């Protein structure tokens, strides 16, 4: 798979409380993180169904 | 945690909760029909809660309104966020009361040192507050190289220890009764010499004045 995929979640410097989906290499699977609101990196997936399909 | 104490129940009416199936930032009320906020808290539909202090509870003084207009800063950079700045138009004016009323736009900008009033449910169950001073722009730039624009303002401690965080995106910052800054990013939260940085509200007085009028 990817790279991007094995990265940790990145939240980012904005304080803003959104909830986003990140794929977990170590658990196998999309679980959910809190984003700040600006500059996502890859591993960030408004569903989960999205990130399973492009980190699967 | 990230170092402030609960506000007294109700002791920052102007402050207002935006909720899209939960809270995923802060606000400022303005006027009785305009709530003023970050420009990266944007987002289609937006239901705007004023009057609350516990939000996981439903205390009685809550009033929850649709956003009508969401109006964000037509110079707003999402990778710098330089003028993060937006305005929300509510569907129907509030009641104002003891628990719900307006803070005042800035009179003039508020010199570094001038101790402020930080508000968010950031860290989120029950308000928190920060008492916390403006920071000379030379701390702030040093803080964050090549970041800083005239936008922006720091507020806080160069030690870290306390901060705004995630959640208190959009909300106030409090100078002797008047709005001088929103709760915009930071590097982590109360982490030493990297101190929250906020916009700068009194470079958009006629801004936010102008388009209110026009909408
Ligand atoms: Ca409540």
């Amino acid at each position: 798979r990817p790279d991007f995929c094995l990265e940790p979640p990145y939240t980012g410097p904005c304080k803003a409380r959104i909830i986003r989906y990140f794929y977990n290499a170590k658990a196998g699977l999309c679980q959910t993180f809190v984003y700040g609101g600006c500059r996502a990196k890859r591993n960030n997936f408004k569903s989960a169904e999205d990130c399973m399909r492009t980190c699967g | 945690d990230k170092g402030g104490y609960t506000c007294q129940e109700n002791s920052v009416p102007y402050q207002v909760s935006l909720n899209s199936g939960y809270h995923f930032c802060g606000g400022s009320l303005i006027n009785d029909q305009w709530v003023v906020s970050a420009a990266h808290c944007y987002k289609s539909r937006i239901q705007v809660r004023l009057g609350e202090h516990n939000i996981n509870v439903l205390e009685g003084n809550e009033q929850f309104v649709n956003a009508a207009k969401i109006i964000k800063h037509p110079n707003f950079d999402r990778k710098t966020l330089n003028n993060d700045i937006m305005l929300i138009k509510l569907s129907s004016p509030v009641k104002l009361n003891a628990r719900v009323a307006t803070v005042a736009l800035p009179s003039s900008c508020a010199p570094a040192g001038t101790q402020c009033l930080i508000s968010g449910w950031g860290n989120p169950d029950l308000l928190q507050c920060l008492d916390a001073p403006l920071l000379p722009q030379a701390d702030c730039e040093a803080s964050y190289p090549g970041k800083i624009t005239d936008n922006m303002v720091c507020v806080g401690f160069l030690e870290g220890g306390k901060d705004s965080c995630q959640g208190d995106s959009g909300g106030p910052v409090v100078c002797n009764g008047e709005l001088q800054g929103i709760v915009s990013w930071g590097y982590g939260c109360a982490l030493p010499d990297n101190p929250g940085v906020y916009t700068k509200v009194c470079n958009y007085v006629d801004w936010i004045q102008d388009t209110i009028a026009a909408n």
